[PDB]
């Protein structure tokens, strides 16, 4: 090997993060990113869901 | 969960406590058998 091996020769890092849903717990959110809150307006509001 | 103080020894305490949650782990196994542990 050499330190500036070219592509299909040198090192292949691989991470193979799996995603699994069974009985095991199933600690599951979305992609739902904090925004301010806002009081004495009629607003359509989502506390923990 | 509940810590009170009491009087009584061999028989459970007079009154009424309500108990709060303390932890929900979601270890999601089945228990059939348990046990306690204690300190000599
Ligand atoms: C409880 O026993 C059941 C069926 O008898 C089995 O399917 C399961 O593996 C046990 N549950 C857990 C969460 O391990
Ligand atoms: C400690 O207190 C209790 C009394 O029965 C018991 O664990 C033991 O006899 C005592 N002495 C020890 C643990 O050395």
């Amino acid at each position: 090997f050499q330190p500036t091996n070219g592509v299909g020769y040198q090192p292949y890092r691989v991470v193979v993060l799996s995603f699994e849903l069974l009985h095991a717990p199933a600690t599951v959110c979305g992609p739902k990113k904090s925004t301010n809150l806002v009081k004495n307006k009629c607003v359509n509001f989502n506390f923990n869901g | 969960s509940k810590h009170t103080p009491i009087n009584l020894v061999r028989d459970l305490p007079q009154g009424f406590s309500a108990l709060e949650p303390l932890v929900d782990l979601p270890i999601g196994i089945n228990i059939t058998r348990f046990q306690t542990l204690l300190a000599l």
